[PDB]
RNA sequence: GGGCGUAAAGCGCACGCAGGCGGUUUGUUAAGUCAGAUGUGAAAUCCCCGGGCUCAACCUGGGAACUGCAUCUGAUACUGG
RNA sequence: AAGGCGGCCCCCUGGACGAAGACUGACGCUCAGGUGCGAAAGCGUGGGGAGCAAACAGGAUUAGAUACCCUGGUAGUCCACGCCGUAAACGAUGUCGACUUGGAGGUUGUGCCCUUGAGGCGUGGCUUCCGGAGCUAACGCGUUAAGUCGACCGCCUGGGG
RNA sequence: GCUGCAUGGCUGUCGUCAGCUCGUGUUGUGAAAUGUUGGGUUAAGUCCCGCAACGAGCGCAACCCUUAUCCUUUGUUGCCA
RNA sequence: GCGGCCCGCCGUAA
């Protein structure tokens, strides 16, 4: 049921006296239906071998985010050390735009109307946290007039 | 050119022989020429035959063959017309008498030649090298083992030089002498070169 | 709660400045813990973990410190509870899947206790295998037949133990320290404020959580 | 909707005219500032609501905008006098 | 203020700081263009010249040595009065104002308790070194921020050319 | 007959040198690190103590051959007390 | 604690 994305597979080398060793290594990106998320980068010496490692890494760490019939509105911005993000909420109708690893994440979260775009780097690892980026800090509407002490139709207005 | 062979530094302390038998100087090269013969001739037709091994003794008056199969109903064929062929057809070869004795193979996984016949016949076929030796190191270790190492050398598919890749699982100490090693090789005429193929399976120590 | 036998914080000189509401005015320049504060939210963190003992808490004490080394053991297999005295082992709950053949090849070895010199009497075997069967259970005396996640945890002292509280974090696991003016409230914060390096102290409070606990069950 | 310790980037260091910015009130002031209404912002184009050419490009009807500018009155929290 | 400042005595003169009190009543911050002060080397005129030492001359070493080593050695380094206006002129961090967990010190004012002493309760200024949150590509910085903000100014836009 | 710079097997080589790696968990965005480091010891990653490591595999040694002392079985073609 | 001793043609293994 658990939806899973495989994006980059890279090669890495390492230099010893002998030569130079190779390994292999993979990012994945694990969702639910509605609102679980998480991320697993693993290193191996073999490809195969790198998926199903990261595979269940990626299983263990998942985080819940809450949205409303595809989206939630907020005008959120994410920043990381290296990348910045910056992501709205569509309308209607609209699918999901936004770049490679950005598509992945936004696609098995289960948002399905939102706008997104992608400055600084294009680095995968980066823009993949995405999800704390914005995602975690996402506010809830009801929790905040819980924590101001108010009902729901007065923060509405 | 690294390691010793594992078979003929264990053949006199934990191993059997192929050809155990006693012929004095003179009579040592005819002998030896009829064994290769024999040898070779059964091989050719059994080769579909999960043949493992052929022993040939001389009780100073006759030629006996033992045979070891895990297929012993094609080994036989339907009935002794077979047999009676082959030992027909190796008399014509020494005109000495000749009987013919079948042995049994229980597991044809191990029996490290069978392996390695099985997964060249596998390679024969257009396959990809990963899948073959996985799965043969799987079902080794699945029966139970205390060791299983593999290689295999030569052209696999590209144009570029040759590598050697080996995958292992358990203990397979080839410096203790007392442990039995089931170590055999065979060879493919691929399209693009012979590949060779080497397993090693650690049975057990012999005390 | 009013016998007034614990003492107080290492040193102003030594002291966590994240403890700033739990201290009481130095006038011999040492800390003095404020004990009018110390008692209430210890009843009412002994309440709980009494409770948690009903549903089987299988808690541990960790007192490798060689102050409280000695005692952490008489509370513990008191009634049921179970101890760790030297040497802890870095992620043995991180990792409770690789250590857990260790206590498999304890539960193999003891056996030989009753037959393994007359198999065979090689004497040169003997002391080996007497020095590695004593060495493994030096360490796993009090987890030798345990069946893994402990629920609860506590602890003697926090800093000298950041180690454990840092790996029972991650595994959500709900802790019990008595933290000095040294250490922080970092953990599932139960804090117990309390003089750590006191023999009196110590043994008095493991006294109080036997007795607490004890009657979890009944 | 960028940067200046090591990737490009803080004047060698000071004084200082013209400029930019302004502690806390009290009252006037209506300059900026905010709310109205009045006249323009042609036509033509674009959008919307539609029509007629076999629909359609093409043509046509009405509304929207024409983000501005001008005048009178009101508002005086904030900046300015 | 920056460049920088060292035997002792005298003369003229500038700034910061502390404790307390009195007074004036926003008279403030930053500044394009302007003005002044700027290490060493160098230039002009007149004095001085112990030591050292560009240039230069011999002697060595080396395949060669034009250099590193040795023996000598003029300008200069010194003084008076004028130019020059550049330094890795570096904390490679522009000037003001405000807020934010700790510490060990050093130097210099001042108060109260036996001040007995070198005790402790403090309380201002400037400095040195670790270090939390936070920030940073990382190295690291961290109340003397590269943390959270406001005012004004000066600079940056691929590498060579 | 051509092609060891297309290849299987077989050797030399550093070098009989003592090192070389993996599983799981923890540390950093990352290449990677830890284990394999520190105190003492061995011919040796041979061991003991301490340590975010806990364990594993190829390696080391050993199990092989011969020789160095005597004990048992048996004396031809081998020995003569 | 101070004597001295220079160079290595162009492209090449995934």
């Amino acid at each position: 049921e658990l939806q899973e994305k495989l994006i980059a597979v890279n090669r890495v080398s390492k230099t010893v006296k002998g030569g130079r060793i190779f390994s292999f290594t993979a990012l994945t990106v694990v969702g639910d239906g509605n609102g679980r998320v998480g991320f697993g980068y693993g290193k191996a010496r073999e490809v195969p071998a790198a998926i199903q490692k990261a595979m269940e890494k990626a299983r263990r760490n998942m985080i819940n985010v809450a949205l409303n019939n595809g989206t939630l509105q907020h005008p959120v911005k994410g920043v990381h050390t290296g990348s910045r993000v910056f992501m709205q909420p569509a309308s209607e109708g609209t699918g999901i735009i936004a770049g490679g690893a950005m598509r992945a994440v936004l696609e098995v979260a289960g948002v399905h109307n939102v706008l997104a775009k992608a400055y600084g780097s294009t680095n995968p690892i980066n823009v993949v946290r995405a999800t704390i980026d914005g995602l975690e800090n996402m506010n809830s509407p009801e929790m905040v007039a819980a924590k101001r002490g108010k009902s729901v139709e007065e923060i509405l207005g | 050119g690294q390691k010793v062979h594992p078979n003929g530094i264990r053949l006199g302390i934990v191993k059997p022989w192929n050809s155990t038998w006693f012929a004095n100087t003179k009579e040592f090269a005819d002998n030896l020429d009829s064994d290769f013969k024999v040898r070779q001739y059964l091989t050719k037709e059994l080769a579909k035959a999960s043949v493992s091994r052929i022993v040939i003794e001389r009780p100073a008056k006759s030629i006996r063959v033992t045979i070891h199969t895990a297929r012993p109903g094609i080994v036989i064929g339907k009935k002794g017309e077979d047999v009676e062929k082959l030992r027909k057809v190796v008399a014509d070869i020494a005109g000495v008498p000749a009987q013919i004795n079948i042995a049994e193979v229980r597991k044809p996984e191990l029996d490290a030649k069978l392996v390695a016949d099985s997964i060249t016949s596998q390679l024969e076929r257009r396959v990809m090298f990963r899948r073959a030796m996985k799965r043969a190191v799987q079902n080794a270790m699945r029966l139970g083992a205390k060791g299983i190492k593999v290689e295999v050398s030569g052209r696999l598919g590209g144009a570029e030089i040759a590598r050697t890749e080996w995958y292992r699982e358990g203990r397979v100490p080839l410096h203790t002498l007392r442990a039995d090693i089931d170590y055999n090789t065979s060879e493919a005429h691929t399209t693009y070169g012979v590949i060779g193929v080497k397993v090693w399976i650690f049975k057990g120590e012999i005390l | 709660m009013l016998k007034a036998g614990v003492h107080f914080g290492h040193q102003t000189r030594y002291w966590n400045p994240k403890m700033k509401p739990f201290i009481f005015g130095a006038r011999n320049k040492v800390h003095i813990i404020n004990l009018e504060k110390t008692v209430p939210m210890f009843n009412e963190a002994l309440a709980e973990l009494n409770k948690i003992a009903s549903r089987k808490g299988k808690i541990l004490f960790v007192g490798t410190k060689r102050a409280a080394s000695e005692a952490v053991k008489d509370a513990a297999l008191s009634c049921d509870q179970f101890f760790v005295n030297h040497r802890w082992l870095g992620g043995m709950l991180t990792n409770w899947k690789t250590v857990r053949q260790s206590i498999k090849r304890l539960k193999d070895l003891e056996t030989q206790s009753q037959d393994g010199t007359f198999d065979k009497l090689t004497k040169k075997e003997a002391l080996m295998r007497t020095r590695e069967l004593e060495k493994l259970e030096n360490s796993l005396g009090g987890i030798k037949d345990m069946g893994g996640l402990p629920d609860a945890l506590f602890v003697i002292d926090a800093d000298h133990e950041h180690i454990a509280i840092k790996e029972a974090n991650n595994l959500g696991i709900p802790v019990f320290a008595i933290v000095d003016t040294n250490s922080d409230p970092d953990g599932v914060d139960f804090v117990i404020p309390g003089n750590d390096d006191a023999i009196r102290a110590v043994t008095l409070y493991l006294g109080a959580v036997a007795a607490t606990v004890r009657e979890g069950r009944s």
